[PDB]
């Protein structure tokens, strides 16, 4: 009965731009990895940390479920030690991180006759990102020495592109869906088990 | 163009010590350069022109030299009242002038450590529409202390501002406000906000935490 | 014993124009040139244009060059400074200054008190105060002015009774274009149902004046 | 006290499928998951496959994903390992290993002595065997087993007679797909014309014998 | 992915030194690296679990260090039953496990000056339609010894395959033989085929030439 | 009556080429800078090491009118600190130039329906000019290690290289006119004033 | 009468490619180079380490002829301190080679008009060839981190590139005969002479 | 191909001392390196050849060293007669040979401090229609000695040129005429034609300066 | 004692073709290779061509191959050097060197001493002299030679009467394609109006003989 609700995460009717990724806490239920087991759509599946095999004998603190959509070249780039695009601008990982990464297309659902530009990434950012550091800021871009005063121009661009998605795009280019489950346990009374 | 350096960005000093403030320039000038001061909400006021030459009316501690692109305005024998912000600004460039980005000094003291704490919206602002958090911390010396806003324990950035006090005439330490804020929609679908805090003072990173609707 | 007085500023619409006059005493005003300075809410300097003693010889910036103007009456001792086709740039403290001539390199002397000028595309708006109450070694209360316009606003605590350990926090416009203040006061734990804590705030300009108690969070 | 025992290893063109066995004794094989593991020749360690210990969850290599399957039944206590569509790269030496779940990360506690697979779209073939004799302070023959297939292949010296001194060189598989091996053996000098040396290699799965004498090169 | 160097390719030791070995990673892993042992021919064994735990029936010989990337494995006392080769394999990556290029111990002897042969292709093999030179290197330490094909004084590569035989029991000399391989059409053509040796216990190259059939 | 003739020079019907960059004497006259303040037609007036404004009450020994003509896009390299084309190989300025620079296009005047190509510049040169260095040389540069003897081709280039100036260039292409103000004040009397 | 065959190796019908740089070997016959006195068809006749002219009068131990065929362009690379394709991949000279380069175009002979595509050469490979190397394997080059398994694609590229020769084809890209004959003289009887 | 370079381009030594010099090669030959002497004027002449051999009839001073890329020519104890040109020139490419840029001898005696001196052009060239200046220097040492053109203090170059002399038999010291030239339109368009000198004997640089038509 | 003699060089104009002679003398000239070595004016050594010594193999650089010719007879011990077609670039001093043939490697044994050739399209042209005086320790005067073609011209002063202090430049080769030269002579500033100076010089070429008065500027 207490079980949590990874289904409403997978089975989300929408989802999220990378920039800004959608994130889920999970905490005090029970801990069915059997969708997962059952589930052969996996474009992906990953994990770093701890075996995915023996996690439902397994309690943790919290679990946190981050859900964002990218292309099928960006796929290689969402693990740690990871460099490009997605790894420094849009969403990042520790050099420590203990957990499981899923993608799959969703060509299907998230791209259109007329081309899906709903999704959307940063581009540019004149930090590489903190590790699960999430930033939406609408600032303009400094490109040049020249102060962008708000205005778009010369050296002063938006901060996000949108995507083409679209249903003859390459497989690379086409759109999926990726979920990073993570498990964090602390000196503190684990509220999730299997 | 031209572009002026000054270092440091910002020191702490102590009466009766000897203070050296450089300035940069991208080129080479042989003496236009000047030095200004200028308190906190003060209108600004001139120390030093021409980098080698006293002011009528400016106590003799203050002394200016170098020539090119480095310059450098020395305090013999620091005063109460000489902790101002001090400008450096070129002059080669008539029709473009520019000024440094100031040095602010402060009075060199112990060092204290920040009080933190933690305040979540009020309803009222809940009926409005939109949320916001204040992450205080006051009495704390010096002023570069690191705020960070975690939502659900993830780092968020940009989305918050700070307000920095000037420093205080009865302990010299400082008042700093972190207000994040967003709209309802994205109040309730998080439920940890935390405010963390790095400090000179704090052996360890201080945070407050909280959950939504809990008190 | 020189003397400088900005007025005319205020706070206007983009793309309008404003009128700022700067008044010289205690010296000759037509025997040196004249510099205009704008300085940007916690920024530094910024050079605008300067005008001769004689007022035929006019330069300005190139970040306004052909959008301001800089003229001079000796005979009132008055320096006037146009400024059509504002921009939202253009908000900052602006002061006068004299020429000073004593080198071929223009250095600045003297300063006026300085005037302020905002530009924003907004209306007057009545401020929103909201409470900020410690919970469960002493605590601190506050209150939030939140979303008004335009500056400023003025905040007491117990109706300026409550003095010590307050802290005005200084405000900021938010990317709505309104203004945004806290107010803090930091008392011991011990006191906190006892007496009661009210921050009186009043705002002249759109002329409200609203005192909002603060009570600790209870549940 | 663990023992395991890997079958089902064998020889078989490229596309086709292989079922292997591996044999779990002295532990509970169904308390544990297990894992494949394969070294090619002359290679090191190569990671595969991995199925838990009740056999609900399946992980695989990507460079065999969706290629291969791995299965269990803990009621016998076996181990089964299903190649579908192999290709040449999938000749190497298969071991089964046990999971052993200590920790969170999936270490190697023990392994069987493993069983060979090899994939090749050629037919058994007789081999031939060249002498290598010496010439003109001590010498040394030797004969080549060239072109034969698949491994292995028996090489002794005088019928076993001639131990001392030989060495039997590793096989390695020749572009054309064969195998070729060579034998040697150093004698003295001054015994090359009175004893006579003879290879004599046996060829088991192409049921082959041949004893090649080696005499000294004459001109 | 996750790519493991361990270091040295090959170590030359004694009984009774102290070996060490280590093993680096692309990136950090806290402690997820493993020690295995494998005797040639013989099937892989398990020494060190966690790079910090000792396994049940190892010899207390055998210790483990570090974390991160860099990973080390030490011998306090050698033996001569621990002559295999090493694997240092990480655990981080569950999924895409990788494992090191392994590490061959041989035993520390004196240098063996290699025994270098030459034997032309027999007539029987002319007959066939090819024709395949052997240059055998025997008795000789360390293994590193170059072997060079010589057609008529040129240098050939990559027409050839070597062969290794594992470290000796009774001497603990390598051998080493090289084919060189051609067509009939090809093995006329030319004159003279040499094998030009490099090895550490040759004070000067040693090369093995001939003159197509002269015997 | 004993007045400078800067009109001459801003008036100057024809104008040479910038490597070509042509030079006025001025001395003996009495200093009129009132032309410059009346005329607001100056697309650039930018002075360095003296204000423009109290100049008319300060003496020197000598001045000197540098004109030529560049592009629009040239006329920020006119400067000190400057690099490009014009800033090295064509025009130079010291580290303590003292005068003013004025800049104006002249595409009215300077382009042509078949395009204006009587003006050049100088495009390679084995070293930077001088400070106020004039180079004129004809001499054909070599690119490669092959000598150039006298003859262009292969690495073999002619040093002059002529302005496309029509009207219909852009604003950072068509032609403008530059003059360079240098004021020099020595231990001699100065014969020039206001 | 006891003459050697020089004439088969100039005059031979057909030619090698260039990784497979095809060699012959002379000794024990009368060194007659008069044949290359009396042929002016060469396009390029070069020597080092001694003279081609008093060579007649001078004796060696051996003689090695290389011969390939390469492109115009890259006649200059056949010499030593040489860098190129045809320096490093495909042939090379030590830093003492003794003897003399001769190539001539054979564009006559080796084109044809559908393309003569017989004559390849080498483009990658992990290391530089040592001197007087001759490599011909067949191994697929490893351009990327995933190893190539004997099967070509991404990051899997043949060693061997075919030339395009045709009559139309540039003088650089004509094709060039080029032979290398060396001399060597060790502590041994010389058995060729003039 | 391959190119020769010669160290110094010019040295000023006295009779007795010890010179050495250096020439270098793109690529490595043995010992196929020659160096040769040629007087002002007179033929070339050949002092050592193959870089380690004395000609016959050339003096035991002169002593050749170095092979592969680097070689030195060393002349033990200088000589009045000695005081040549030096050539150094590569044999490794038969028909490619290549020789160095030379090395020219002076003798190193003191400073001479030039005589500067400046000539406008003759009204008699006015009337045929160019127009040339003429700067001299003389009796000056070393020949190191930098001469710029100025047109109304304007720094000209390229359109003028510069003959030196010999070193002088009596002195040894060198003369310099540079002739400024232009067609009669450029050259009312000026007033002052001025020849700064720079030299090692000048303390500061010397210029000599006129007007137009004003002697 | 060898002796070589160069001759045949002169002036010509481009595209044509010009024959040179050296003759050998004291040594065998059918004995020995033959190099050609160019020199031009102010530069160092630049190799040509070489002949063997029985005259049967040719060899030029490749910045004349195809286009110079070397040809020797032994019966007459003289070497014949062709050149058509020469351009501009083949103005130099040209010197012959005979082999040496003591090592595989090419030496230079003996040069002659050589023999000018010019090349340039233009006619021979009177010079023009000016006068170089000084003004108001010494003085010095000169005469510039300017506008004269070809090479040489002869110049004195006081009819060779004033020989100490007397310089004269090197010619150089204007653009125009005529020469320059100038020669000057330092004299006290004392007697600059008493003694009168002449620079008298000679072209025989040209067949003109000039005696220019120099005299003090005077205004
Ligand atoms: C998600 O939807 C699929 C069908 O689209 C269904 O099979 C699956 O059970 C759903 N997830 C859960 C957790 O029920
Ligand atoms: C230059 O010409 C303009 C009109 O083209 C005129 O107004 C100006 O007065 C002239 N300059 C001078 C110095 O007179
Ligand atoms: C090679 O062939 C040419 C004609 O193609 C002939 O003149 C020459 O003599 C031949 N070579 C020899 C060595 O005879």
């Amino acid at each position: 009965t207490n079980l949590c609700p990874f289904g409403e995460v997978f089975n989300a009717t929408r989802f999220a731009s990378v920039y800004a990724w959608n994130r889920k806490r999970i905490s005090n239920c029970v801990a069915d990895y059997s969708v997962l087991y059952n589930s052969a759509s996996f474009s992906t599946f990953k994990c770093y940390g701890v075996s995915p095999t023996k996690l439902n004998d397994l309690c943790f603190t919290n679990v946190y479920a981050d859900s964002f959509v990218i292309r099928g070249d960006e796929v290689r780039q969402i693990a740690p030690g990871q460099t490009g695009k997605i790894a420094d601008y849009n969403y990042k990982l520790p050099d420590d991180f203990t957990g499981c990464v899923i993608a799959w297309n969703s060509n299907n659902l998230d791209s259109k006759v007329g081309g899906n530009y709903n999704y959307l990434y940063r581009l540019f950012r004149k930090s590489n990102l903190k590790p699960f550091e999430r930033d939406i800021s609408t600032e303009i871009y400094q490109a040049g020495s020249t102060p962008c005063n708000g205005v778009e121009g010369f050296n002063c661009y938006f901060p996000l592109q949108s995507y083409g998605f679209q249903p003859t795009n390459g497989v690379g280019y086409q759109p999926y869906r990726v979920v990073v489950l993570s498990f964090e346990l602390l000196h503190a009374p684990a509220t999730v088990c299997g | 163009d031209i572009q002026m350096t000054q270092s440091p960005s910002s020191l702490s000093a102590s009466v009766g010590d000897r203070v050296t403030i450089t300035c940069r320039a991208s080129q080479s000038i042989s003496s236009y350069l000047n030095w200004y001061q200028q308190k906190p909400g003060k209108a600004p006021k001139l120390l030093i022109y021409a980098a080698s030459s006293l002011q009528s009316g400016v106590p003799s501690r203050f002394s200016g030299s170098g020539s090119g692109t480095d310059f450098t305005l020395t305090i013999s024998s620091l005063q109460p009242e000489d902790f101002a912000t001090y400008y450096c600004q070129q002059s080669y460039s008539t029709l473009a002038l520019t000024f440094g980005g100031g040095t602010k000094v402060e009075i060199k003291r112990t060092v204290a450590a920040p009080s933190v704490f933690i305040f979540p919206p009020s309803d009222e602002q809940l009926k409005s529409g939109t949320a916001s958090v204040v992450c205080l911390l006051n009495n704390f010396y010096p002023r570069e202390a690191k705020v960070q806003w975690k939502v659900d324990n993830a780092l968020q950035s940009g989305n918050s501002q700070e307000s920095v006090t000037e420093q205080d005439s009865k302990d010299s330490t400082y008042s700093l406000s972190s207000t994040l804020t967003l709209s309802k929609a994205d109040y309730e679908k998080h439920k940890v906000y935390a405010c963390e805090v790095t400090h000179q003072g704090l052996s360890s990173p201080v945070t407050k935490s909280f959950n939504r609707g809990e008190c | 014993e020189v003397q400088l007085v900005e007025s005319g500023g205020g706070v206007v619409q983009p793309g309008r124009s404003l009128r700022l006059s700067c008044a010289a005493s205690a010296f000759t005003f037509s025997s040196y040139d004249m510099h205009w300075v704008r300085q940007a809410p916690g920024k530094g300097l910024e050079w605008v244009a300067v005008i001769s003693y004689d007022g035929s010889n006019k330069y300005y910036a190139d970040s306004v060059k052909g959008r301001f103007t800089i003229s001079r009456d000796n005979s009132k001792n008055t320096l006037y400074l146009q400024m059509n086709s504002l921009r939202a740039e253009d908000t900052a403290v602006y002061y006068c200054a004299k020429d000073g001539g004593k080198l071929w390199v223009y250095y600045f002397d003297y300063w006026g008190q300085g005037t302020l000028v905002t530009v924003s595309s907004a209306s007057t708006k009545g401020p929103s105060v909201f409470p900020l109450a410690p919970s469960s070694g002493t605590a601190a209360l506050g209150c939030l002015v939140k979303d008004y316009f335009p500056e400023p606003v003025t905040v007491s605590w117990n109706s300026g009774a409550l003095t010590s350990g307050v802290h005005t926090f200084p405000a900021v416009l938010q990317s709505s274009g309104l203004y945004s203040l806290s107010s803090v006061v930091t008392v011991p734990s011990s006191s906190l149902g006892t007496q009661t804590y009210i921050c009186n705030v009043n705002h002249k300009p759109s002329n409200t004046k609203v005192d909002k108690r603060v009570e600790p969070k209870s549940c």
